């Protein structure tokens, strides 16, 4: 749904303040070779041989660090997070945007994203990078830009006398559709998405129920690292396999149960379902060499287990003793 | 006759592409409405075009040079003619006054045209009296001189004694983007290339150069005369006093209809037979009709003050 | 029900470019002798001497073996199905267009079909073939060129800034109405039919109940290529013999039961009906050489027998309870 809402004539200032502050020092780029790009990680290729280059030299930067967290491991996620959170005192909030790519409107699109990379690249290469923007009007990266820019909306609207680069050195950790910001803002930030014509969801971090981010559940952020896939999503949805009907279901189900060992080894209520389909279809499979030679293949601490067991039954809703008999009955079968 | 094939042979064409990036932001705009309610103001107009320009600007990737790339903004009067304009063959954007009334307010300035000049005094800001500079006319290609130093006029001399000429061409779009503050419009220029004409040929493509308008009908004096084009495929023309505010907007076929009555009692009952009702649009026909002239005097005025 | 349904003006410059692909690199092309159509394979020679040329020349090139499956055995009909399926992960789509010979539209058969020809003849046969065709406007290429011209306006609807040989070079197997392309096209299909101004049936491909292709029924396409008549149309109908009334019933039913052995031997349900056929009527039919002297004669892998037979119950939607009780029943009859 292609949205034309341009904003008001005071937030151009601070977008234009936000994305000189993400220049920042990087005045000038090359665009990478075609055998790089290539190497590096049709109709993808022409615009992530630029994309990544710009990611990696701007983005990447030590000056854009503090919130341009999409980019990096998930041990790198799971520090930041942690490091965040510790910095806020476990007082953070969370955005939910609702089809950001389809969302965003022509002004944002040709003021931010477009200014950041011409900005970045060399003037020789501004043709190239105008047209290549021209055809996406009409990834990764365009996401980041949005939640970064938003971010500045809403800091620049809470403290609008301090100063630019002070505002935008207080941004916190960013990632496409997921991000984490100050809870002082909770209310402004909807009159902000609404200034620019974007909808915006939030909610208050509860350590009762967990906090969201990245659909990954933190059982207890003030002191522990230990995170688990979010159980809101995949609880309701992880009885049933979306996979294409070609693949056999024991295929799909060995690779979504190796995927929650490699990711959610020991979280509560999910590692029986894993053992169980384990148990079920595996023996039932195919030869997993197949699968590795199979295309539909990737188209899928222990101090806490105690809290994490907690924090799950939180999260879900659902009695400790419901829980014990959910769990008898999983593993019976 | 022979000089045609003898031009056409001269042909000393130069195009320059200086990375021009074209404009498509700026060109194949919606029109917008920039005030809230009520009424724009001068000052916020002037700032929505500002923001515009230099968003389409930024966008495009190019520099501009601001006269208080080339841009200029309500500066009609500060450029005596747009040929200084143009002579840089550089890409040019204004925000001019080519209104589409003889009389009446603008935006929020209240405006009026004696003799050939527009007597233009802003709510806001020095009150500014100069011509225009037919802008919106039929015809896409102008015809503009080329600056050139000093010790070129000398080396020229000996060539421009024969009548030879460089001459630019460009291309040219507006938009009128402000339904509340019609009487504006958002130019739009495009160089081409440079040649070499001779003064006493014509040329094919009917190139124009600008000229100040002639608002002044010969035919009914101490009148002022203008029509435009509307949405609907109708010819409007408004007509008025001139140097005074009263202004009126009517269809050209029924002006035709009515101006080669004889009789003003004629004119009135086919006025009334249309259902034009208002004595304000029907006694200032007549008056056209008839071409009263009356000196209309000069008095002072006193305007409010700026609400910023 | 003749239709003058002018597409738009976007869609020309689609069509040019499909119809300027087709012509490939065979600029010239010049027409056949009599004798020469004659031993190829009244009114249909008049058209045919320059048509089967032509298809042989153009549609079976190098540059056109992508799409243009019309016109190959049946072992190699399926040997390229299987490919297309392997290719595609099982993620494929059929069209079934009704009357397509009663509905392309007059714009679409001059700037289709007899662009082709012009560009694919010589010169100096212009008029002859020319004339052909104004005949034809007031058979088998038809079908394939307006299948081949829909696939190509779908992929350019999909894609419209990739260059157009790069688009063309992904069409699918084609062979008259009946077709094979991507799925991420299913509903945008329709509104390319809708700017033609034709009607596209599609179904998404179902391993439960198979796929259906040339009226073939692939009973587990990713693996086998095991196929078998198709059942949803021949066994409602099968019972009916509609032969015209002067061959004897025998003759007839023994002729279609031959043809379903060279084709459906080893298909269930329909075996034991074919074999029926041949206990009753066979004795009672006439000579098999006064049949194969008459006129009216040409007028009608064991290893996956299990997955077969489940594919076919699929199709059937018949309990294996009510297929054996069947099967039984028609067995003792």
């Amino acid at each position: 749904v292609a949205n034309d809402k341009k904003p008001s004539d005071r937030i151009a200032k601070i977008a234009e303040t936000f994305v000189k502050l993400m220049n920042g020092p990087f005045k000038d780029l090359d665009p990478l070779s075609i055998e790089e790009t290539i190497e590096r990680l049709l109709f993808i290729l022409k615009v992530s041989r630029y994309t990544l280059a710009y990611s990696d030299i701007v983005l990447h930067a030590e000056h854009n660090e503090h919130w341009y967290y999409p980019g990096r491991n998930p041990t790198e996620i799971a520090d930041g997070v942690c490091e965040f959170v510790s910095d806020c005192d476990a007082e953070v909030i969370e955005t939910d945007f609702s089809n950001l790519d389809g969302r965003v409107s022509s002004w944002m699109q040709r003021n931010i994203a477009q200014k950041a990379m011409v900005q970045a690249f060399r003037p020789e290469y501004r043709d190239e990078i105008i047209s290549f923007m021209d055809t996406i009007i009409n990834t990764t990266p365009h996401n980041t830009q949005y939640n970064g820019c938003v971010e500045f909306t809403a800091l620049t609207f809470e403290h609008p006398d301090a100063e630019p680069e002070d505002l935008f050195r207080l941004i916190g950790p960013k990632c496409g559709d997921d991000g984490l910001s100050r809870a002082i803002i909770q209310k402004s930030i909807n009159r902000a998405a609404k200034c620019f014509g974007l909808e915006l969801k939030v909610e208050r971090y509860n350590p009762e129920i967990g906090l969201c981010f990245l659909s990954r559940v933190f059982v207890d952020p003030l002191a522990t690292t230990t995170t688990i896939q979010d159980p809101l999503r995949t609880l309701r949805k992880l009885h049933l396999t979306t996979r294409d009907p070609t693949i056999p279901l024991a295929d799909a189900a060995c690779d979504r149960v190796e995927g929650y060992l490699c990711t959610d080894a020991l979280t509560p209520l999910i590692s029986d379902y894993c053992k169980m389909v384990l148990r079920l279809y595996g023996p039932t499979a195919s030869t997993e060499q197949v699968r590795n030679q199979r295309r539909s293949r990737n188209k899928e601490h222990p101090q806490d287990a105690h809290l994490m067991k907690q924090v799950l039954i939180k999260r879900t809703a659902i009695d400790e003793d419901q829980v014990d008999a959910l769990i008898g009955r999983f593993a019976a079968m | 006759t022979r000089a045609l094939q003898r031009a056409v042979i001269d042909k000393t064409k130069t195009p320059i592409e200086t990375r021009f990036y074209p404009l498509d932001s700026l060109r194949t705009v919606t029109p917008k409405r920039v005030a809230d309610n009520g009424h724009a103001v001068s000052g916020a107009v002037r700032d929505a075009a500002r923001r515009l320009i230099d968003e389409s600007i930024t966008a495009v990737g190019g520099s501009k040079f601001e006269v208080n790339f080339i841009v200029g903004v309500d500066v009609d009067y500060y450029v005596t003619e747009p040929d200084v304009l143009l002579e840089h063959m550089r890409p040019v954007v204004l925000h001019t006054f080519n209104p589409k009334k003889v009389s009446g307010f603008d935006a929020d300035s209240p405006f009026t045209i004696k003799n050939n000049l527009v007597e233009y005094k802003v709510s806001g800001g020095a009150a500014w009296v100069h011509p225009v500079w037919d802008w919106c006319e039929a015809g896409e290609f102008i015809a503009s001189r080329v600056r050139t130093s000093w010790k070129e006029w000398f080396l020229q001399l000996p060539l421009r004694m024969i009548g030879l000429e460089k001459v630019g061409y460009h291309k040219i779009h507006h938009c009128r983007p402000w339904t509340d503050c019609p009487d504006r419009a958002l130019v739009y220029t495009i160089p081409q290339y440079v040649i070499w004409r001779f003064n006493w040929i014509d040329t094919e493509l009917h190139v124009r150069k600008l000229k100040r308008i002639e608002y002044q009908d010969e035919t009914k004096p101490g009148w002022n005369r203008l029509e435009y084009v509307t949405d609907k495929n109708e010819l409007l023309v408004s007509i008025g006093r001139e140097g005074e505010h009263a202004q009126i907007t009517i269809e050209k076929e029924k002006l035709d209809m009515l101006s080669g009555l004889s009789a003003t009692q004629s004119v009135n009952a086919r006025l009334i037979g249309m259902g034009h009702k208002d004595p304000q649009y029907t006694s200032m026909i007549v008056q056209y009709y008839t071409g009263k002239k009356v000196v209309s005097p000069i008095s002072p005025t006193v305007y409010k003050p700026t609400m910023p």
